[PDB]
């Protein structure tokens, strides 16, 4: 629930470490999904981070709504695509492999 | 030489390169930690057994060579001539490449930490070690002895530093990897018999004990006693290495390593992590060096009965090393690194040693019939060398039968090459072979500037 | 004359000339040359290599909520055996790294996890 | 569940197993540069590039409705028809689309991957959206990464 200036705070500096990355949430937090959105949460992060850090995504958690619930059916797999050819580390909540 | 220092040379013979490479491809075949220790402990019982039936041929035959004058007393001249050929192209040379490989894992392991190095980069390094070692020893043949004795004090110093590092940290409580050390394991033939041939490299000079520790205060006593004292005691040293490295790792974690001792030294000694890739990177070229003065031995022997060529065994005029020689082995050398990887080389190697350890004590047994009247002085018991030889045909038909990979066949079609340049250069003497033989020796000689040495047979 | 098997005092005659002089001092030269460009080609690739990837950026993580994952005693609530008996299912989705959320001894198991005790686990 | 989507050749765990070996396998997908396109309200492309390999990974994933598009107006160069190497619809693996006509069902992802040796890191029209972590290129002579770019 935090800005993006002040998530990437955490990356540290580069003569100063800090968390290896903070954990993204910003596609979790997608009720509605579309080509503007989508752009617009990739962008952000990779503008905003300091370059030459680690990015990471996930698309869900415990206190996220599930995937198949949130966008629908026809979502499942195109969502697992975008994960795992994003650069940095897919994080993967349990059952969304399968679509619960 | 007394006694205690009859069993030092055996120590310090047999202690090489093979306890810091070996311990990785024992444990990588049988895959539980307690099988892993009975594989190091039933190798050096091979060692002991295999060193007194090489004790009895050394006071029997009493002549110079290797096994070569061994094999012409029992079976004739063509396994005489046989190991003449494949200890030129496949034994010494591979023997070379292996060490000299292992030299470059613990060069190139502390630059890489997390990750392995390429393998271009341990390929060119170690082809550096060997053209370098080539040339030091073709040039300055007593500059290779005075470096000599301060690289087996470099490795008896980091072979003792492990030793008693892990016996202290076994008293505090360390011994979690041992509790359930015979769950998952493996009584294949092929996987047995290739741990046999990772850990028999690690005992490996037993065959030539017999030459420097027979100049000894009282020998036929102290030579057969100095085996049973002296390498059952380099196997509980070699069994308490793999002891102190279960110690600070896993069994899964021993098999995720480059070389074994750095991640041991990157555990235990951890402010001084460097002195184990110093100290084992002495002790590797230091093994390297050592082969190099063995160099034209057996060549000159076997060019005396016309199994050998005699451009090799020449001597340079200045400079008076075996210049030839040193020049053959590091080029045959060199062709081996660039297929490379040991546990690839050592199969190749034990292939041929172990199918001619096996035919020289089966000889043992052959002249106890047909060479009779001959004087034994030390004559071992008569179930010692049968069972030698029941293993030494264990360790050639297992491999070939179980796993059989590329190394098995281009290792047969070496030693089967050399049966037809038997019958075609010394058995069937015809008229285009020594038009062949000296104008290669004349013009050999004088680029190299070699002679014949002014010699006698010894 | 060069026969086969020249003493010391027959080489000399013509081991000194031209077409035997170059060629021994060309193949020296370029084998200790060959022996500082393997050694330049060693320390310039281990110089420019990069540093490889460490674990937690090589593969993907999962993260598990472990009350609902696997129950093994039969008593409705997931539980650690319970992820170790299904860990064939995790490195068959090429996972690298298992994340598991809050399983300290608590009082509160939701709303950030009150915790009694740091240093045990919860005993369900 | 798990049980039946292993014996299922469509299933969402089958995908997610090819998607992630797939990760694993490929030093462009989980090393390579990131270089994005232009925003689009129905579909969202980008490449993964790395220097010294010379094949890119394009990947088209469709977040509106059903929609058709045209490859050759968002990257040059590019052939008269492009091999799916993956699809969120499994069938559809190793076919082949043509590249002026491409139709995007909904939710509909597509992987292609493109022999080429013009990245787009390199054109300076698209050196603003392009990132990278751990720069290093490839050599194929010697199978080494190195930094000397
Ligand atoms: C691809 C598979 C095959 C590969 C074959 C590659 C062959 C490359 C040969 C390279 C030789 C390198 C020699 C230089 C090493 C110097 C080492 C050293 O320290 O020397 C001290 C020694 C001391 O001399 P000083 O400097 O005068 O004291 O120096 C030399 O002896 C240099 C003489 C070079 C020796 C060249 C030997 C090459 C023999 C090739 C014979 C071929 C005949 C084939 C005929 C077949 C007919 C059927
Ligand atoms: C400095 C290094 C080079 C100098 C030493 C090598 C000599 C270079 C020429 C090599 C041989 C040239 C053709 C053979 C000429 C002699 C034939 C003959 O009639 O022998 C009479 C010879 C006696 O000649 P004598 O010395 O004049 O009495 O009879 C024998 O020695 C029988 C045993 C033959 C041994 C052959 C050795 C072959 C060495 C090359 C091995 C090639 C494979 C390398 C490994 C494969 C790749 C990994
Ligand atoms: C789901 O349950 C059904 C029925 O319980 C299983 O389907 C068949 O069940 C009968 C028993 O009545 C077995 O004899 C068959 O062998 C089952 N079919 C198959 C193909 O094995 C079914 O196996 C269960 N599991 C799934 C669908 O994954
Ligand atoms: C791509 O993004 C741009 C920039 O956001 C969009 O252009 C304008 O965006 C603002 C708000 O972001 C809207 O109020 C305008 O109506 C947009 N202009 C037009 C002509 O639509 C643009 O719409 C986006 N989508 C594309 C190009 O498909």
């Amino acid at each position: 629930a935090e800005s993006i200036d002040r998530t990437v705070m955490y990356y540290g500096l580069p003569f100063i470490q800090e968390a290896d990355f903070p954990f993204n949430n910003y596609l979790s937090m997608l009720d509605t999904v579309s080509g503007n959105s989508v752009y617009e949460v990739i962008t952000s992060w990779m503008e905003n981070m300091p370059e030459g850090k680690w990015p990471n995504w996930m698309i869900g958690g415990p206190d996220s709504s599930r995937l198949t619930s949130r966008l629908g059916n026809q979502y499942v797999n195109v969502m697992n695509m975008l994960l795992f050819t994003l650069p940095g580390t897919p994080i993967t909540y349990y059952g969304e492999e399968i679509g619960m | 030489l007394g006694l205690i220092s009859g069993i030092s040379i055996i120590v310090g013979t047999i202690i090489g390169s093979g306890i810091f490479v070996s311990p990785k491809s024992v444990l990588s075949n049988t895959e539980a930690v307690g099988p892993c220790l009975i594989i190091w402990a039933a190798c050096g019982v091979l060692a002991t057994l295999g060193a007194l039936c090489f004790a009895e041929l050394g006071t029997m035959i009493t002549k110079s060579g290797g096994e070569y004058p061994y094999l012409m007393e029992a079976y004739g001249p063509i396994p005489a001539y046989l190991f003449s050929w494949a200890s030129l192209i496949v034994i010494k040379p591979t023997s070379f490449a292996i060490i000299c490989l292992s030299f470059s894992e613990y060069v190139c392991a502390p630059f890489y930490v997390g990750c392995k190095p390429p393998q271009i980069v341990v390929k060119c390094l170690a082809a550096a070690a060997i053209l370098f070692i080539s040339t030091v020893n073709s040039l300055s043949v007593r500059l290779g002895s005075y470096v000599q004795n301060i690289f087996t004090a470099a490795k008896l110093v980091i072979v003792a530093i492990i030793i008693i590092s892990g016996l202290v940290l076994l008293a505090q409580g360390n011994t979690k990897n041992f509790d359930n050390s015979f769950e998952g394991a493996q009584l294949s033939v092929g996987a047995i018999s290739l741990a046999f041939y990772n850990g028999l490299w690690a005992y490996d000079g037993w065959n030539q004990l017999n030459y420097i520790t027979e100049e000894l205060r009282n020998p036929y006593r102290n030579l057969p006693l100095a085996i049973i004292i002296g390498i059952p005691l380099v196997t509980a040293c070699y069994i308490l290495m793999n002891v102190s490295y279960f110690t600070v790792m896993t069994a899964t974690e021993l098999l995720q390593s480059q070389a074994v001792a750095v991640t041991f030294g990157d555990r235990v000694l951890y402010p001084a992590s460097w002195i184990v890739p110093l100290f084992v990177a002495f002790s590797t070229i230091g093994a390297a060096n050592g082969t190099c003065f063995t160099a034209g031995r057996l060549i000159y022997v076997a060019g005396r009965e016309g199994h050998m060529l005699k451009v090799l065994s020449y001597i340079s005029v200045r400079r008076l090393t075996p210049a030839p020689a040193i020049i053959f082995y590091g080029i045959i050398a060199t062709i081996y690194i660039i297929p490379g990887d040991i546990n690839s080389l050592v199969n190749y190697f034990s292939f041929a040693a172990w199918l001619f350890y096996g035919l020289t004590i089966l000889g043992l047994i052959v002249m106890r019939f047909t060479r009779k009247e001959l004087e034994r002085p030390i004559k071992v018991p008569v179930v010692i060398p049968v069972l030698m030889t029941l293993i030494s045909v264990f360790l050639v038909l297992a491999p070939i039968i179980s796993k059989p990979t590329w190394e098995y066949l281009y290792c047969v079609l070496f030693i089967l090459s050399g049966l037809l340049f038997y019958f075609l250069f010394v058995h069937y003497k015809f008229g285009w072979a020594q038009k062949i033989s000296k104008p290669i020796t004349m013009h050999l000689q004088m680029l190299m500037e070699v002679v014949p040495p002014e010699e006698d047979p010894e | 004359q060069p026969y086969a098997g020249m003493p010391k005092e027959v080489l000399f005659q013509f081991s000194g000339q031209a077409r035997y002089r170059i060629p021994r001092e060309i193949l020296f030269w370029l084998t200790v040359a060959s022996v500082l460009v393997l050694i330049a080609a060693t320390i310039a690739i281990i110089a420019l290599s990069p540093k490889c990837l460490d674990w937690w950026q090589e593969g993907p993580m999962y993260q598990i909520y472990p009350r609902s994952f696997k129950d093994s005693n039969k008593d409705g609530n997931g539980d650690l055996k319970g992820i170790q008996d299904k860990l064939d299912y995790i490195t068959a989705l090429n996972i690298k790294t298992v994340w598991i959320t809050s399983f300290y001894k608590s009082s509160l198991k939701d709303f950030r996890y009150g915790v009694e005790d740091f240093r045990e686990v919860d005993p369900i | 569940n798990v049980d039946v989507q292993k014996t299922q050749p469509r299933s969402a765990l089958k995908l997610y197993q090819d998607l992630s070996l797939l990760h694993a396998n490929e030093l462009l997908l989980n090393r390579g540069w990131f270089c994005h396109l232009r925003n689009d309200s129905h579909y969202v492309v980008y490449t993964r590039e790395l220097d010294g390999i010379d094949r890119i990974f394009i990947v088209v994933l469709n977040f509106g409705e059903s929609t058709l598009l045209n490859l050759h107006n968002m990257i040059s160069g590019l052939p008269a028809k492009m091999r799916i190497r993956l699809s969120t619809n499994s069938a559809d693996k190793g076919s082949k689309v043509d590249t002026s006509g491409i139709f995007l069902d909904k939710g509909e992802g597509l992987i292609f991957e493109h022999n080429t040796k013009n990245l787009l890191h390199r054109q300076t029209a698209f050196r603003d959206r392009c990132f990278v972590s751990n720069r290093a290129c490839y050599s194929s002579v010697l199978n080494i990464l190195y930094t000397s770019c």
